[PDB]
This record gives C-alpha cells, structure tokens and sequence, in this order.
C-alpha cells in the first residue's frame, strides 16, 4: 500500500528492486512499460487530544502531529500552524 | 502452557525493572531528603535556594505519607530606598574604607550602615580603617571623619 | 507563554538600594523517601496451583 | 497489516506501558529544562550605559542584531554542536520530496518513530540567560533572594573579594588590573571556543 | 508473523529500558546543573571545587 511516484533513481538494466535500510521496498520496475517507480507510504501521524476537565466542560482541541495544516482531512473553524 | 509461561515470565520482569528504575530515583529523593535534614534543621545553611528562598534562618520537619514536608523559615528584605553611594572617603589625603557596611548619603550628609538594613551611623575612625591615598580609589569623596 | 513580567533597576555608578524593613516568610518543601514494599509468588502468579 | 494488528492484540498492554514510559521521559526533559533555567522571576534587562567599572561584558550579553538575542559565546557554542533537525519542520513534507539520497531521519518516521519539539524554544533559553546575567551585573545576589537591589559593579566585586577573605582595598587600589585579566580571560575563552573542538 | 511479533516486541521493549536508565542519568546532571545555578550565579559559594 502505497502511493507510486516518477522516479530518477539510476537502476542498472539487470536491476529490478531498490530497498532500504529496514529492507523495505522503496523502488519497483514495471513489468510492462520499463519504468522505473518510487513507492510512498501514504500520509500519517499521531493525534492529541486537548481539553480542561470533564466537569469543567465537553469542549476539545484536535493537534494533528507532524502534518500540515492542508493535509489534515480526505468551534474547529480555528485552524493554527504551530512547529 | 510454555506459551502462557513465557508470556507471564516476561510481564514479571517488566515489573521487576521498572519497580528497580523507580527505587533508583526513589532513593536519590530520599538522600536528598536525608541531606535537607541534617543541614537545614540541624544548623544552619548558606547555600542559595537551598533550605528555601530568601536568607534562611530556620527549617522544621513534619512526617507525611512516604514522605517529609520541611518549613522553611526565612528572612526577605521589604522596602528599599535609594542612596548616593560612594567606595571610600577622603580626608586629611588618606583614604578610608567601611570596616563591615557601605558608606551612605541621604544628600547632604554621609553616613555608614550595614548592608542587608538600613541603620545609619556616624562615621567613625572605630568603624573605618585606613589604606592608602586618595588620587588611587575611583569615586572617592570628601569628608570628614569623627574621632571620639 | 510568557517568562516573566519586563524588569529594568535603574543601574549607576554612584546609586545603591538598601532595604528598611524585612518579612519572616515560612515556605513548604515536600520530598518522598520511601514506596510501597511488594513481594511476588511466580509459583502462583504464572501457574496458580 | 489487519493479521499482525489481530495477532498483536493478543499480548496485552505491553505497547500502553511502553507508550507511558516514553511520555513519563518527554514530560521529564520538559521538567529538567524549566528546573534549570526559570529559576527568576522576572525578565530583567541591562541599562544602555554599558560601563561596568572597566569590566567588558559585551561577549556575553544578547546582540539586537541577530533575529535570535543570542550572545557572541552562545553563537559559537550553538555553531559547534551539529544538532540534527530531529524531523522538526514538517518532516512528511519534506520526506516527500523526490530525491534519490534518502534519509534516516525519513525511515525512522516512515517506520514509526517521531521526535517531539521541546516546550521552551531556543530563544526563551536565550532570554532566561540573559535576564540572569541583567540581574547578576546589575544586583549582586539580592535578584536572588527577593526584590533586585541596585549597586556599582565595583563594590559588587569588593563584595566578592571580602567574601573570599581579601581586604577590598586590594580591589580598589588594583582596580583596572583586575579588569584587564578579566577581559583577557574573556578573551581566551574566545580563542579556545574558536580553535579547540573537543 | 508472531514470531516477528516476539522479535519485535523484545527489541523496542531493550530501546525503551535503555531510554529509562539514560534518562535518570540526565535527570541527575539537570539537578546537579540546576544546583550549580542556584549556587555559583545566584550567590557565592564557600565550597571547594564546586
Ligand atoms: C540627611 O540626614 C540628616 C540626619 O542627621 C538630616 O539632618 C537633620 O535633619 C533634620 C530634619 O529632617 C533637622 O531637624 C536636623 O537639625 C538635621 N541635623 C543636622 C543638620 O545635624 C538631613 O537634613 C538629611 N538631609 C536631607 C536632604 O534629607
Ligand atoms: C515594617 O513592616 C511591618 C509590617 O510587616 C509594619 O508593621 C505594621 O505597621 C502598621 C502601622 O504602624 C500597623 O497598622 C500594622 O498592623 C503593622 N503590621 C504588623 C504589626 O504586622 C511596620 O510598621 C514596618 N516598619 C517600618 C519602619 O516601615
Ligand atoms: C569589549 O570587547 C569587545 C570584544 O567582543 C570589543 O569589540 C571588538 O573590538 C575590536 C578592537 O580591538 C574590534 O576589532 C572588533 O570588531 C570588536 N567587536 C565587536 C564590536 O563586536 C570592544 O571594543 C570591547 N569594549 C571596550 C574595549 O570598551
Ligand atoms: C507487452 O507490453 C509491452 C508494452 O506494453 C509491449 O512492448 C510488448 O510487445 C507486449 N508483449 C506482447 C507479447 O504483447
Ligand atoms: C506547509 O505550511 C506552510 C505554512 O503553514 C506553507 O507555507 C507551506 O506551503 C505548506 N506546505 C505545503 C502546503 O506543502
Ligand atoms: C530609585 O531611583 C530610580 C531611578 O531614579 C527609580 O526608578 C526608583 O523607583 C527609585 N526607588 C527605588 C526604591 O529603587
Ligand atoms: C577634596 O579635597 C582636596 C583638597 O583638600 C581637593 O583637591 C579635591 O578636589 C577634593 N575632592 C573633590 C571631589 O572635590
Ligand atoms: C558614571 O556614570 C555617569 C552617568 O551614568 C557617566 O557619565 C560617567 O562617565 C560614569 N563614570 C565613569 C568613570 O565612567
């Protein structure tokens, strides 16, 4: 699962593989047309929740790690951009 | 059951580590608890911020759950006040520094006090010495100085 | 967040501040020195009977 | 993987206790750190005059100039560590990026691992150090132990020298010669933040 | 895959304990730095080589 990408990675004509340091693919060739792909993985990152206390009230604040603020979807109208 | 065993045998050691990262930093707690205590309320300490904030003068234990609560007793200077200072006193060309104090001015007269109150004296051959001349000391002034 | 509130003493060469009362203040230092003391069957835990 | 994820619920709560040490480590750091450095209580800053009875301290206090207030030795000290980035700004976005020499830091996010920003940015450090340093030329220990009191920083330094048992009229008669060794010393701890790095 | 699942298991189980103890060590040089700022800026200390 992945998203495939157009690549300039130097593959040697008997070369079909690229991998990686934790021996994961990183690069494919196409049987069909002789291409050469790069294979992402898709977008992620962790989720935290911020809110005061329950008998204070139900209100909650979402902070998307990691990722921009316009990637986030596939009050709450306050979108921020911290580090 | 050697896989229930395995499983079982490694939640334990789990345990087991984290109860002995735990005593590790429980006892650095307790040996500083124990050094509070043999120098904030067994005598006591000039070391800054250590037995409380401020110039500290007394500490009282008092036991509590797994742990002890010191009282720090401390002294805190309050309202303060602007003087004219000055690092030496001239007169007759000898050059006089403060035995234990500063040397004060109100602006007309000068006066000599400790430094952590405000209790301004007479100066006094008794509560000065004498070192040199004055075309040395930066900032000297001019005054005259009492001989009882 | 904020450090602090802006402080500028008003620093010369020939001016001093001198205190001319004080305040006994009692502050409360709170330190733990010991945990609960636990013991652990294997015998009974893993296998119990 | 759904399979491994189904096989991997069957071991317990191993992932929650780990996740929680890891939390327990990065609330820690956070501690240490505001333990350290906020210890006033107030920002103070230095005068514009900047004669403090011959002592130079122009390589220690903030330079306006630079967008972080940071100090000549703070720029050399900073300089000589090669801090690694550690995946702060957006490291997905710039793991996406097509370039043929990939990174570490990009497999160990791509593979689960992530590094959090510290709580206190590299300019509240710098400004905690220079309210200290504002407060210890201009005060003396009072800043310390209550309301910051003003003194000259040559009765400061006879202070100091009736502190360690010498009579403060070696100071005032050996004023300038003090100085000039303090910015000497100043100066070679330039020239060995300049040259040595180890 | 629960072999891969053990191995696993037990290799950032070792990360985690060694990122424990080396955390405890930076803790004791953060009190010892915060100390060391209590008492050398904050004031002036009588005690030798500290
Ligand atoms: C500085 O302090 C001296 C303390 O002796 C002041 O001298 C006295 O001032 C009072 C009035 O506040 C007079 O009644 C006394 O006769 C003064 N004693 C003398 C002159 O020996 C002095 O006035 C103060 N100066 C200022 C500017 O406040
Ligand atoms: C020093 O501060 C104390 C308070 O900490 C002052 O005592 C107060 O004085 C006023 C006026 O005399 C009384 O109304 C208060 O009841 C006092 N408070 C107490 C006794 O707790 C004292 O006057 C101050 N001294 C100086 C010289 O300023
Ligand atoms: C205080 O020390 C600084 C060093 O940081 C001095 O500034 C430098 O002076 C030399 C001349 O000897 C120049 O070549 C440098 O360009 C200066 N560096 C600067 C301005 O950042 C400064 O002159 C000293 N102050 C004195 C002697 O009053
Ligand atoms: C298979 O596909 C490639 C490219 O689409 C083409 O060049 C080749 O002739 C095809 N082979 C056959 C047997 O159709
Ligand atoms: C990420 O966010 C910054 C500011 O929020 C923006 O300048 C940048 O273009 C964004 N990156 C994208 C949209 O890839
Ligand atoms: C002393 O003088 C300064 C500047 O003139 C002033 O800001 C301050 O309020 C005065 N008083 C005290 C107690 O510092
Ligand atoms: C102090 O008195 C001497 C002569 O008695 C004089 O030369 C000197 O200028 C005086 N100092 C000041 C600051 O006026
Ligand atoms: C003392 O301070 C004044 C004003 O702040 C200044 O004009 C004078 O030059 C200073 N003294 C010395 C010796 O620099």
């Amino acid at each position: 699962t992945g998203v495939l990408t157009e690549s300039n990675k130097k593959f040697l004509p008997f070369q079909q593989f690229g991998r990686d340091i934790a021996d994961t693919t990183d690069a494919v060739r196409d049987p069909q047309t002789l291409e050469i792909l790069d294979i992402t993985p898709c977008s992620f990152g962790g989720v935290s929740v911020i809110t005061p206390g329950t008998n204070t009230s139900n209100q909650v604040a979402v902070l998307y790690q990691g990722v921009n603020c316009t990637e986030v979807p596939v009050t709450g109208s306050n979108v921020f951009q911290t580090r | 059951i050697d896989r229930l065993i395995t499983g079982r045998l490694q939640s334990l050691q789990t345990y087991v580590t984290q109860q002995l990262i735990r005593a590790a930093e429980i006892r650095a707690s307790a040996n500083l608890a124990a050094t509070k205590m043999s120098e904030c309320v067994l005598g006591q300490s000039k070391r800054v911020d250590f037995c409380g904030k401020g110039y500290h003068l007394m500490s009282f234990p008092q036991s509590a759950p797994h742990g002890v609560v010191f009282l720090h007793v401390t002294y805190v200077p309050a309202q303060e006040k602007n003087f004219t200072t000055a690092p030496a006193i001239c007169h007759d060309g000898k050059a006089h520094f403060p035995r234990e104090g500063v040397f004060v001015s109100n602006g007309t007269h000068w006066f000599v006090t400790q430094r952590n109150f405000y209790e301004p004296q007479i100066i006094t051959t008794d509560n000065t010495f004498v070192s040199g001349n004055c075309d040395v000391v930066i900032g000297i002034v001019n005054n005259t100085v009492y001989d009882p | 967040m904020s450090l602090g509130a802006e402080n500028s003493v008003a620093y010369s060469n020939n001016s001093i501040a001198i205190p001319t009362n004080f305040t006994i203040s009692v502050t409360t230092e709170i330190l733990p020195v010991s945990m609960t003391k636990t013991s652990v069957d294997c015998t009974m835990y893993i296998c119990g009977d | 993987s759904t399979e491994c994820s189904n096989l991997l619920l069957q071991y317990g709560s191993f992932c929650t206790q780990l996740k929680r040490a890891l939390t327990g480590i990065a609330v820690e750091q956070d501690k240490n750190t505001q333990e350290v450095f906020a210890q006033v209580k107030q920002i103070y800053k230095t005068p514009p005059i900047k004669y403090f009875g011959g002592f130079n301290f122009s390589q220690i206090l903030p330079d306006p100039s630079k967008p972080s207030k940071r100090s000549f030795i703070e720029d050399l000290l900073f300089n000589k560590v090669t801090l690694a980035d550690a995946g702060f700004i957006k490291q997905y976005g710039d793991c996406l990026g097509d370039i043929a020499a990939r990174d570490l830091i990009c497999a160990q996010k791509f593979n689960g691992l992530t590094v959090l920003p510290p709580l206190l940015t590299d300019e509240m450090i710098a400004q905690y150090t220079s309210a200290l340093l504002a407060g210890t030329i201009t005060s003396g220990w009072t800043f310390g132990a209550g309301a910051a009191l003003q003194i000259p920083f040559a009765m400061q330094m006879a202070y100091r020298f009736n502190g360690i048992g010498v009579t403060q009229n070696v100071l005032y008669e050996n004023q300038k010669l003090i100085a000039n060794q303090f910015n000497s010393a100043i100066g070679k701890i330039q020239d060995s933040l300049s040259s040595t790095a180890s």
